[PDB]
């Protein structure tokens, strides 16, 4: 979970010339990344990162004088071989 | 005699809005990225000089806390009441 | 008898004794108690772990199966019940049994049979009390293919005849397993070539159980629902294991879907404020 | 100093200068089958030192992103000297085993492994609608590894660590004979497993008596210029090995 | 191993794996006031576990240029749980105290502190022509610090270390119950102080029975990338706490 398969989903042990050889090579499981987290008006992301994979999170913080409306953090969910944030970012009311 | 895209400043994004070519004397201001606040008194902007050369600029953003938390029981005391630069170690009083 | 340990009165301390310090790497569970890390008072603890006994824990009738069979031969409705005995189709009891790898015990089996008359416009009857027949068929015995099969003669197979209204039929059975203990988990195969059946079904075979109405026929369609209950007694259990976390999917294997270790919460430091005067 | 310990079985000897005691199965120590518990009437064979010795399996590399590994016995030792030969020629087998997992680093590295022996470690399939293949359960001395995420294989084992491929919580595996390898204090882990099964003896190819799982709870980490190669070797030695039902070797 | 030690008082317990024995005041251990030495006729109160427990004060940071720190008791514990409550409601008090100063670093850091308990540590003023203010002598659990140079404050204490603010040599403070915290061997320091005074009991707000001073003789030092934050925490637990003269709480 959190990785997407790149290549064949199976391989057969066929006879290749002088011996038996796997038909297809081993595939690749590349990390699924969530889209760039959203920036919010009057708030920031604490310790913003380059990438965000399955189960990783982003915690927001409202600037001085503003109040947070909503959950502080969201989380990278990876249904279904495509990455998506759990919900919408919080909002900052002045 | 037109400057290209401003230089790359770590933790800061120049406010282009949303041009490509900047005529001489064009002053571009950089904005610190989330979880970053401009270090007071430091150069946060550049300018298109003669020779399609942008002025010099370096890192001016330090990591900082969001504006202090709004509480029902207590209010911020000066100068914290108007501050936005809260580098790690900053202590505010209510 | 099954009393709990008392707490010795402890006072101040200042020595090289380090009961609080240890090393889990050894695989040894700390045997520390309150009196070792603070000043305690003497307390005659009378509490008892009498209900934590494996006997008292598993010795309680729990439903393990349920099927419905009709009286009249209309449509494609089964007029008799068939069941390959096992306790893997009812998550509740199945989860308890699976707290241990091996089990040994006798068992009390109770049956709760109830009938009804299917809806209709004109269904005025006057049917006498319905009598049922439950027959156990150990592996290999002849299986009935109808509610009038010769197999119901119960020449040597154990069978029960019960009439509605009376107390639910019951009867005890010893330790059937051909092994020295029932196996809840079998990380092996049925064939030496490491294939075929894998797990429980690979070795467990308690036989089958059949039921039916001994009454010839009903004017209008009626159905009965039999519920089998198991209550192990004279219990013995070995090798405890992590309780089931993921929901049960199949009753033939341990397949599961990646389940969360537990419920979530705000942060590691989150604790609800319940004191708000 | 109880830190240092020595193990001697057959013509093999293991040394340690940073161990943490020795876990002995469920309080029991390996022993031959008694007459009042035997079933096979034929006189068993006991190679002794011939099969009861330390067998080292293919080492494994511990990486900052490693999720875990697992081996199944006695299957994993099917090609190990004479111990494997007796498995082929005999229908029934019975052994103890002394698991010894090695893994050293330095006072500058950090990490914590969980060496556990799970009896009847029946595992689930990736695709809950299908079944698993022996090839995906155990593959000789070659270790299968757990994944930090869900698997998809047709007849593959649900390698997602958090569930240990059994549909349970990894944090509860401590209920099985185990030890930890906390690099800052350890250097290895030893576990003496007694014959655990609901039968006096059993086939050694068809049945996987127990599974050895090495799951890290504290990710391996270190600074720059610090040896990045941290291998984890597993050594196991059968104890009180008995065999019954001698016949033509089984063709794998 | 005498390196490891455990302390238990009330519902508090301290652990150590790198201590250096335990200094016991002037050879004496805390004890309740005897009848042949008592003066107050009223029956004293002895909260016991309620007040005789480990109280941790605000930690302090040890820097390459730190000159020292000092606390005054029992004043410093005026706001500590029930121990402070008894100080308010009672005219007379008497206690033992078990000072435990913690401070860990690494085999790569270096420095040496001097944990001392100075009875009747009467201190001088910055301006020899003026007097000192209680506010400058002791300020609750907040520690006052010594300066590597002379002070000038109006009613401030002559914080210049070399004289320990007493007009004496710092190198002679070893004549008081003490211990050192040589990072290369230590990790903490414990001192069991018995009630020392020229009177059976005394007020706990008006009189500062003893002063705890932590003066570094070996400057804290280290290389690059080595943790620069080295805190020094002080924990103290009253012993055989007795109180007399119960009345309306004192308004601080
Ligand atoms: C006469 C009815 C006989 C029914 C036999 C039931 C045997 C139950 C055995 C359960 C085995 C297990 O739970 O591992």
């Amino acid at each position: 979970t959190g990785y997407k398969l790149f290549g064949s989903t199976s391989s057969f042990c066929l006879i290749s010339g002088s011996s038996v050889q796997w038909s297809d090579p081993l595939p690749e499981c590349r990390e699924i990344y969530c889209p760039a987290p959203p920036q919010i008006d009057n708030g920031i992301i604490q310790g913003e990162r380059d990438h965000y994979g399955y189960r990783q999170s982003v915690t927001y913080a409202c600037n001085k004088g503003f109040t947070m409306i909503g959950e502080h953090s969201i989380y990278c969910t990876v249904n279904n071989d495509e990455g998506e944030w759990s919900g919408p970012p919080p909002e900052c009311r002045g | 005699q037109d400057c290209g895209l401003p230089p790359d400043v770590p933790n800061a994004q120049p406010a282009l809005e949303g041009r490509t070519s900047f005529p001489e004397d064009t002053v571009i201001t950089y904005k610190c990225e989330e979880s970053f606040v401009k270090i007071p008194g430091e150069k946060d902007s550049v300018i298109c000089l003669k020779g399609s050369q942008w002025s010099d600029i370096e890192e001016f953003c330090n990591r900082s806390c969001e504006v202090p938390t709004r509480l029902n029981s207590a209010s911020l005391k000066q100068p914290y009441i108007t501050q936005n630069y809260f580098p790690v170690g900053t202590v505010v009083e209510y | 008898i099954a009393r709990v340990a008392d707490t010795v009165a402890s006072g101040p301390s200042n020595s090289t004794s380090i009961p609080a310090l240890t090393a889990v790497e050894t695989g040894h569970t700390s045997q520390v108690e309150p009196s070792d890390t603070m000043q305690t008072r003497h307390v005659k603890n009378y509490h008892s772990r009498s209900e934590s006994t494996v006997e008292n824990f598993l010795s309680r009738s729990a439903c393990v199966y349920i099927e419905e069979y009709y009286t009249k031969d209309q449509d494609n409705v089964n007029r008799y019940m068939s069941w390959t005995i096992n306790a893997r189709r009812m998550v509740q009891l199945r989860r308890k049994f699976e707290l241990f790898t091996y089990m040994r015990f006798d068992m009390e089996i109770t049956f709760v049979i109830t009938s009804r008359q299917l809806p209709g416009t004109s269904i005025a009857q006057d049917m006498p009390p319905l009598t049922h027949q439950i027959m156990y068929i150990p592996p290999g015995g002849p299986v009935p293919n109808s509610v009038t099969d010769f197999a119901w003669q119960t020449s040597t197979n154990p069978s029960i005849f019960w009439t509605e209204g009376n107390a639910p039929p019951r009867m005890s059975i010893p330790f059937i397993s051909i092994g020295n203990a029932y196996s809840n988990f079998y990380d092996g195969w049925s064939h030496f070539s490491q294939n075929g059946v894998y797990g429980y079904n690979a070795l467990n075979n308690m036989g089958k159980l059949y039921a039916r109405h001994v009454n010839k026929d009903t004017p209008y369609q009626m159905s009965s629902t039999i519920r089998v209950y198991f209550k192990p007694k004279h219990i013995r259990v070995w090798v405890p294991r992590p309780p089931r976390l993921s929901p049960y999917i199949k009753s033939s294997n341990v397949n599961f879907n990646p389940t969360n270790l537990t419920d979530e919460r705000s942060s590691i430091t989150y604790v609800p404020d319940t004191i708000r005067p | 100093s109880d830190r240092v310990r020595s193990l001697t079985l057959g013509n093999s000897t293991i040394t340690t200068q940073e161990s943490a005691n020795v876990v002995v199965g469920y309080g029991r120590w390996p022993e031959y089958l008694r007459d009042d518990e035997a079933t096979a009437e034929d006189q068993p064979t006991q190679p002794d030192v011939a099969t009861c010795r330390f067998y080292t399996l293919e080492s494994v590399q511990w990486e900052k992103n490693s999720a875990g590994w697992w081996w199944k016995f006695p299957e994993a030792l099917k090609d190990m000297g004479l111990f494997g030969q007796n498995m082929l020629y005999h229908y029934l087998g019975r052994a103890g085993y002394t698991i010894h997992v090695q893994c050293n680093a330095s006072k500058f590295h950090q990490g914590c492994l969980l060496v556990v022996c799970v009896p009847e470690a029946e595992m689930g399939c990736s695709q809950t609608d299908k079944e698993v293949a022996a090839m995906n359960l155990t593959k000789g001395e070659a270790a299968h590894k757990f994944e930090p995420t869900k698997t998809n294989g047709e007849h593959t084992v649900q390698s997602i660590v958090c569930n240990a491929g059994m549909g349970v919580g990894v944090g509860n595996l401590t209920i099985y004979p185990h030890q930890w390898i906390n690099l800052r204090t350890n250097n290895c882990a030893t576990i003496v497993m007694p014959y655990v099964n609901s039968v006096p003896m059993d086939n050694m190819f068809r049945h996987y008596n127990f599974t050895l799982m090495v799951i890290p709870f504290a990710p391996l980490d270190y600074a720059a210029q610090a040896s990045e190669y941290v291998p984890v070797t597993v050594t196991i030695a059968p104890m009180c090995a008995e065999y019954n039902g001698l016949r033509l070797a089984y063709q794998q």
